[PDB]
This record gives C-alpha cells, structure tokens and sequence, in this order.
C-alpha cells in the first residue's frame, strides 16, 4: 500500500510540472495579453483623429485643384 | 515561440563536440545560454554568450569551456576534454525574449 | 493567475505532507508486528520446548511411586 | 489505519472535483489566448494602416 | 487538460488500492489472533492445568515421605 504510493505520490509531483509549467509559461503570453489589452484603445485614438486629420487634408484638398480653375 | 535544438552528445572517455542548432528566429536574440544538470541536482547557468557576445562560463570549466557564436548558423560551440568523473550529465542550451523563456532538449554527456 | 498560482503550492504541499505521514504507520507496522513472531512463536518454541520440560517432568509423575513400591 | 480510508474517500473526490474545474478554467482563458492575438491582427491591422 | 487526468489516475491508484488492502487485512487480521486463537488459548490450559501435576509431583512426595 505505500510502495505504489511512496512511488505513485511523488511522481504525481513532477507530472503537474511542465505542463503547468507550460500552463504558467502560455499565460506568460497571458502576461503580455492582460497587460497589452488597452493598445487597440490607444490604436482607437489615432484611427479618428488622422481620420480627423485627413479630413482637413480633405478639405484642403478643395484647396488645391479649385485655385487651378479660378487663376486660369 | 522560440524553438532551438542542440546537438553533440555521445559515449566518450579526447573530442566530442556540442551543437546547439538553431531553426527559427536567428541571431535576433538576447542573451543565449547553456544549461546542465548534474545527477540528484537541479539546473544551472554553465557558460553564456550575448548580443555583445562577450565569453563567460561557470568555473567548473576554466580554460576547459570555450564559448562562441555565429550570426548565420546561430549555433554555439564548446570544448569539452580534460575530463572529470564529474562530467557525466546532460547539457543543453536556453535562450529568452520579451519577458519569456525558452529551454532546449538536453542531452547527456560521458566522462571515462 | 493566483488560483493558477497558488494551486501548485497546495498540491504540492499536499503531495508532500500527506506521504509521510503514512509511512510511519507501516514502518512501525512491521516492527510491533515482529515481535509477535519473535517473543511469541518463542511462546510456540518455548511450548515446542515445554511440553517436552514437563515431560521428563510427567517423567517425575511415576517414578517415585514404584521407587516407592 | 480504517479513518483512512473513509479519510481519503473524501480528500480524493475534492481535488478530483477541483483539478478539472481549474482545466475548464484554464479552458476559459485559453479561449482568449487566441483572440487577443487575433486581436493583434487589428492592431497589425492599424500598424499596416497608419502608413 | 492531460496533466492532470493522468495525475488522477496517480490519485486513483490510491483510492481503492488502500481500502482494498486493509479489508484484506481484515482476513491477515483473523490470522493474527487466529494462531493467537490458539495461542492465547491454548496457551491457558498449559498455563493453568500442568502446575497441578506439579502437586501431583508434591502429592507424591507427602506419599514419599
């Protein structure tokens, strides 16, 4: 009853490890994850503002071609 | 992701040599190091190279671990003689990016 | 991940605590056993040797009443 | 030596009851594991739109 | 997760296994004060009934003397 054990018990020890290791070791992505959530949100501000940006480039695009027409 | 591959393992009493291959992601690395384990022990830093590249070992190998590195193979190599009852175990390789860590295989070595 | 975290200090824990303790109900298992072999089939070999005692001694229970005839 | 029998017959069950529940919630954020590295993609996706 | 199914199984070695053992010492049990059924008893007998004879010797030897 405790041959099997004093074998059984201390082989389940090392039988967690590398896959728990692995466990701790994917969610050290995890740890980049839970920590880089918020770059979509700093990506989100400047999706809208060079979007507020072309617009003027946009409306100074009008700037461009109509001086053509009005000097000739 | 990172996945490297040693080599150079083998029955010895001399010269036998170590290979720490490298498939993916070369030469863009940090520091790269060595690992061995010697029986009934955990493991531990043996001889290290850098993006510098600066040679540095563990001073069980003094004049006895020669360290190098390439840019396009990415595949360290060593000496390994003048040998010590003690040199029976195995060796193996790391290497580590961005806040993780990567092992190697590991392989046994033999000291007679 | 704490609950990741602290698991495998539990278990481990867990896992080395509870094996020693059992140990020591065997390893005291097999030497408080012993003895009921040792001092006690001793009880046998003692009898094994007692009945023959006793038997130069149920030997005793007849001579002296011929001697005396 | 009896206890332990009955004494285990109740420690076994837990942790078998609470080492799966630990792999569904490993389940779980596996799960996100991937998605957020999808995720990565819209913002490789803003990355190779900025230019 | 096949860590631990398997590291169940490492516990499901001790589940039955160890109540399958001592129930079986249970019978190893009747053979410990089993042999003692004839020992402690049949002990008693010999340790009671022979130190009679011994008076028997004694009975002979008031008849000796």
């Amino acid at each position: 009853v405790m041959e099997h054990l004093k074998a059984i018990e201390p082989l389940i020890a090392e039988i967690r490890g590398p896959v728990s290791q692995e466990f701790e070791a994917r969610r050290a992505e995890h740890a980049e994850l839970i920590a880089v959530r918020a770059n979509l949100d700093q990506a989100q501000r400047q999706i809208a503002l060079i979007q507020a940006e072309e617009r003027e480039v946009s409306a100074r695009l009008a700037a461009a071609e109509t001086a053509l027409g009005e000097s000739d | 992701e990172v996945q490297l591959q040693e080599s150079g393992g083998g029955l010895v009493y001399d010269s036998l040599r170590l290979s720490c291959a490298s498939s993916r992601s070369i030469d863009g690395i940090n520091i790269m190091r060595w690992y061995r384990q010697a029986p009934g022990k955990q493991r531990g830093m043996v001889a290290v190279v850098t993006g510098w590249g600066s040679t540095n070992y563990v001073d069980s190998v003094k004049g006895r671990f020669i360290i190098s590195r390439d840019s396009a193979k990415d595949t360290v190599y060593l000496q390994m003689n003048n040998l010590k009852p003690e040199d029976t175990a195995v060796y193996s390789c790391n290497a580590i990016y961005r806040g993780s860590e990567y092992w190697g295989q590991g392989t046994q070595v033999t000291v007679s | 991940s704490t609950q990741a975290i602290g698991q495998r200090y539990e278990t481990i824990h867990g896992g080395l605590d509870s094996i020693g303790r059992v140990m020591e109900h065997l390893k005291a298992i097999e030497p408080l056993i012993a003895e009921i072999r040792g001092p006690v089939s001793q009880e046998f070999e003692a009898r094994r040797a007692e009945h023959a005692e006793l038997i130069a001694v149920r030997a005793n229970l007849d001579q002296a009443q011929r001697q005396i005839a």
